[PDB]
C-alpha cells in the first residue's frame, strides 16, 4: 500500500508508450537540420502546447527544466537578477519548498531584501502581511498554490488582487496540478512551476511557465536552447512524456481528485478516532490527496517503519527522518518540536483502492497502541 | 538501514515498567528513554524498558536490555554503545547516537541502584563518578 | 544512414531494460525511509559506483546532473565562486563547448579575469601559452579532453604536468568517454564532466566527477540531495540507465573503438579524394568517430540537407544553421576565414554504424558535391 505519492509517483503506462520511440528510433536532436531533428522538434513543440494548455498558459511561455527544483531556482534567481533595476525587495512564504526558500536565501547574500510571510495554525499565508509589507520597490512575491506537506490551499486569487500588477507573482504549482484547478489567468500568475512526476510523467523534467513580457536572466548557461533561457540539448523523450501526462491529467483530473477526496475523508474520519490524534493543515481548503495527522506520545519515524513492515508506505515530518531538524512547514504553523515528532503523512494517488485503505485502517491502530505502550510519555 | 535492527524494533524485548524497581536510569533530537532493573544477588533479575524515539532507539533499548538480563552488575557495565551497535550488526552514522542512548540509560539505572542502596563506594570503584554528577 | 552520433545517440536496449522497473515497479524516492526508498537508494549508489569505475574515480566523488551542460556550469561557476579568495584568474580553452565558454564569460562580468588558450591549425591548445600565463592567482584551468567538433585530442597528460598543485584542472570529457581511455589519475583531473547519452545511456542525466577535497558552491539550490551540491529528487531510472551504460562502456569500448577507427579511415581516404577537400583537425590524434572535412565550393547546410534527402543524417559548422547566424567558434579559433569554413561537413560515427552504411555515403557523397558546385557564384 503506497501512500507516499508526494515523494515519488510511478510513470503512467500511457506516458511510457509515448516516450519509448523517442529513446531508440527518433532520437534526433531538435537543433539538427535533418529529418531526425525535425521529428524531434515537432515532438517538443507538441509537448510545449500540451503543458501550456494544461494551465491555460497561452498568454505566456513554457521553459523545460530538469524539474520543479530548477524551475524554482530559475523563477526566483532568474527573475530577480534581471529585474533588480526596478527595486530589490521580495516577499516569500514561510512554507515554501526549500527550492524556493534557499534561492531567496542566496539573493539575501546579493543585496536583495527578502521578507518571509508568516502563516496561521493551518498554514495559510497571511494576506494582510503581504498588503502591509508591499512597497513601491517590491518586485517579486513567491507563494505556493497548495502545500504538499499539510495539504493546505493558499489564497492566491486574493494575493493577485492585492499585488494589483505592481509586483510579479510566482506560484509553485507542484502540489496542485492534478488535484485542483490550475488556471494562470484566474490566479493571476506571472510565473508558474510545474512538475512532471507529480502528474505521473517521467522524473527529472519540469517547466517554468512565464507570462509574456516577464523577462528573466538564465541560470543554466551554454547553447541557448529554450530561447536562451536554459541550455543543453533537449531531453526529447522526457518532454514528450511530460506532454502525454499533461494531456491525461487534463482529461482525467476531475474524476480522479473526487475519488481521492472520498478516500482522504474516510482516512481522516477513521484515523482521528484514535485517542490523541490531530489533523495538521486546513480541514477543508485542503488538497484532495493529503492526510497529515499527528499522534501524541510517539515518534514519526517509528510509525513510518512499523507501517512499512506491514507493507504500507508512508512518510513523516519528524526530525528523526532527515539534517535532524523537523519540518520547516510545521514549525511555521507554530508546532512545538514535541508535536512535530509524532507526524504521519499519507498522500494518495492513481493506484490506491478502497482495499489499501481497508488494510491501513486495520493496521494503524495496533501500531499507535504498540508504540504508545512503550513510550515513557504515555 | 540495518539487519537484526528490524527484528528488535518490530519484536522488542523487555518492554514495560517495573513496580518497586531497584534502579531506574533515564535519558538534542527526540529520544527519551528509561531503563528499570530489579537486582537480586548482584544480578539483573529483571529489566524492562520504555523509550520514545526512532527505530534505532527502539532496537538498541531492546538489544541492551536483552544483553543485560541475568548478568552480574560488573558484567553489565561492560555494555557500551559499541557492544550493542555490534550486537545488532552495527548501525549507520547519525543514528549511532541512539546506541549511546541505551548504553547510557542502563549505566544510569546501575548508578541509580548504587545511590539508593548506600553503595556510593562502588560508584567510585568502578568508573562512573562523572555520570552521577551529570544527573 | 545516421552519421550524427555526437548530436544525440540512441539509448542502448540493455540500458533500457535496466531503466523500466524503476519507472513502474520500483518508483520510490531514495530519501524515503521505507522499502521503496531503500531499493531506490541501493539502485542509485550502485550506479554511482559504476560511473566512478568508468573514469577510474575512486579518489573522488560523482555528482549527478541533468547533463554535461549543467556539469560544466557546476565545474566553472561553482568551483570559481567557492575558491575566489585563493585568486580570481582563470584559463579557458578557446575551443571548449559553449557550456564552458558562456559561464566563464559570466565570470568576466563578475570581476574574474579569464584568459582563453589559443590553438594551432588542428585546434590543439598551446601548452606553452599555459606555461607562461599561469599566474600565482590562477585557480582553475578548463581544457576539454577532445573536441566533438573537429575530433582533436588535447594534451591533458602534459597540461596536468605543467600545473602540479597550482590550479585545479577542469576537463570536459563528453567527446571522449567510450572513445579513448579516460582515467582521472592519468590525465590528472581535479574535475571531470561525463555525459550519459554520449555513452548510449539516456539523455537528461550526466555527471561531474570531483576529486576528494576540491570544494565547490552549488548551482541548483533546495532540498540538499547530491550531498548539498545539487538539490532535487533523484531521477532514479535515468541514473540507473547511466550506470548500466557505464557498465557496458567499460566492457565494450576497446573493440567498438577499433571498428569505428577502421570506418573513419575508409571514409577519410575517399572523401579526401574529391574536388577541393580539406580535413579539419588533427589527422592522427583523433577520436575514432570524427570525420569533418571542408569544401571551398559550397555551403554546409546545403551539403547536409542534400544528404538528408538521400537518407543521410549529418551536421555542419556552416553559419547558415547557427540561429545567431555566426560560424563555429571552434573553427574560427583554429584560424579559418569565415568564408572558407562556411561549407563544412561533420560525420559523427557510432554503435550501429556498419560497413554497408559507410558504402552508401561513398556511393552518394561525390554527386552531392559535384551537382551543387555546378551552380556556384
Ligand atoms: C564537449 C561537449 N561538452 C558539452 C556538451 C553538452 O552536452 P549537452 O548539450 O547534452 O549537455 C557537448 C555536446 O553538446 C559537447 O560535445
Ligand atoms: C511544493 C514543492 N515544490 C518543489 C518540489 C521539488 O521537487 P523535485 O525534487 O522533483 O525537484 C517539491 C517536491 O516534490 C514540492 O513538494
Ligand atoms: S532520533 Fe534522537 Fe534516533
Amino acid at each position: 500500500a503506497y501512500f507516499d505519492y508526494t515523494s515519488a509517483k510511478p510513470v503512467d503506462e500511457r506516458i511510457l508508450e509515448a516516450m519509448l520511440p523517442y529513446m531508440t528510433e527518433s532520437f534526433g536532436n531538435p537543433s539538427s537540420v535533418h529529418s531526425y531533428g525535425f521529428k524531434a522538434r515537432e515532438a517538443v513543440q507538441e509537448a510545449r502546447e500540451k503543458v501550456a494548455k494544461l494551465v491555460n498558459g497561452g498568454g505566456g511561455t513554457v521553459v523545460f527544466t530538469s524539474g520543479a527544483t530548477e524551475a524554482n531556482n530559475l523563477a526566483i534567481i532568474g527573475y530577480a537578477m534581471r529585474n533588480a533595476r526596478k527595486g530589490k525587495h521580495i516577499l516569500v512564504s514561510a512554507v515554501e519548498h526549500m527550492s524556493v526558500i534557499n534561492p531567496a536565501k542566496f539573493l539575501q547574500k546579493q543585496g536583495f531584501e527578502v521578507e518571509y510571510i508568516p502563516v496561521g495554525k493551518y498554514g495559510e499565508v497571511d494576506v494582510s502581511f503581504i498588503d502591509q509589507k508591499l512597497r513601491d520597490d517590491t518586485i517579486l512575491v513567491s507563494v505556493q498554490h497548495a502545500n504538499n506537506e499539510i495539504g493546505t490551499i493558499q489564497p492566491v486569487e486574493e494575493i493577485s488582487e492585492v499585488l494589483a500588477g505592481k509586483a510579479a507573482l510566482h506560484i509553485d504549482a507542484t502540489a496542485s496540478v492534478g488535484q485542483i484547478e490550475v488556471d494562470v489567468e484566474k490566479i493571476g500568475a506571472d510565473m508558474l512551476t510545474i512538475s512532471s512526476n507529480d502528474i505521473y510523467g517521467p522524473k527529472g523534467v519540469g517547466a517554468l511557465w512565464i507570462r509574456k513580457e516577464a523577462k528573466l536572466q538564465p541560470v543554466i548557461l551554454g547553447g541557448g536552447q529554450e530561447n536562451g533561457l536554459r541550455s543543453g540539448s533537449e531531453n526529447v523523450p522526457s518532454i514528450v512524456g511530460f506532454g502525454k501526462a499533461a494531456e491525461i491529467t487534463a482529461m482525467e483530473w476531475r474524476e480522479e481528485a473526487e475519488r481521492l477526496r472520498r478516500l482522504r475523508d474516510r482516512i481522516i474520519d477513521n484515523v482521528l478516532k484514535i485517542e490523541e490524534s490531530y489533523l495538521n493543515g486546513h480541514p477543508e481548503k485542503r488538497l484532495p490527496n493529503n492526510v497529515n495527522v499527528r499522534f501524541s506520545y510517539i515518534e514519526g519515524e517509528s510509525i513510518v517503519l512499523s507501517l512499512d513492515m506491514a507493507g504500507i508506505q508512508a512518510s513523516t515530518g519528524s526530525a528523526c527522518s532527515s539534517t535532524l531538524q523537523p519540518s520547516h512547514v510545521l514549525m511555521a504553523c507554530g508546532l512545538k518540536h514535541e508535536e512535530a515528532h509524532g507526524t504521519l503523512l499519507l498522500t494518495l494517488g492513481r493506484y490506491n483502492t478502497d482495499e489499501d485503505v481497508d488494510r491501513l485502517l486495520e493496521v494503524l491502530p495496533g501500531v499507535i497502541e504498540r508504540l504508545r505502550s512503550m513510550s515513557p510519555l504515555y | 538501514y540495518s539487519d537484526k535492527v528490524f527484528d528488535h524494533f518490530q519484536n522488542p524485548r523487555n518492554v514495560g515498567k517495573i513496580e518497586d524497581a531497584d534502579g531506574v536510569g533515564t535519558v538534542v533530537c527526540g529520544d527519551l528513554m528509561t531503563i528499570y532493573i530489579k537486582v537480586k544477588d548482584n544480578r539483573i533479575e529483571d529489566i524492562k524498558f520504555q523509550t520514545f524515539g526512532c527505530a534505532a532507539a527502539i532496537a538498541t533499548s531492546s538489544m541492551a536490555t536483552e544483553m543485560a538480563k541475568g548478568k552480574t552488575i560488573e558484567e553489565a557495565l561492560k555494555i557500551t554503545r559499541d557492544a550493542v551497535a555490534e550486537a545488532l550488526g552495527g548501525l549507520p552514522k547519525q543514528k549511532m547516537h541512539c546506541s549511546n542512548l541505551a548504553a547510557d540509560a542502563l549505566r544510569r539505572a546501575i548508578v541509580d541502584y548504587f545511590r539508593k542502596n548506600g553503595k556510593i563506594d562502588k560508584i567510585k570503584e568502578l568508573g562512573l563518578e562523572k555520570e552521577l554528577e551529570k544527573m
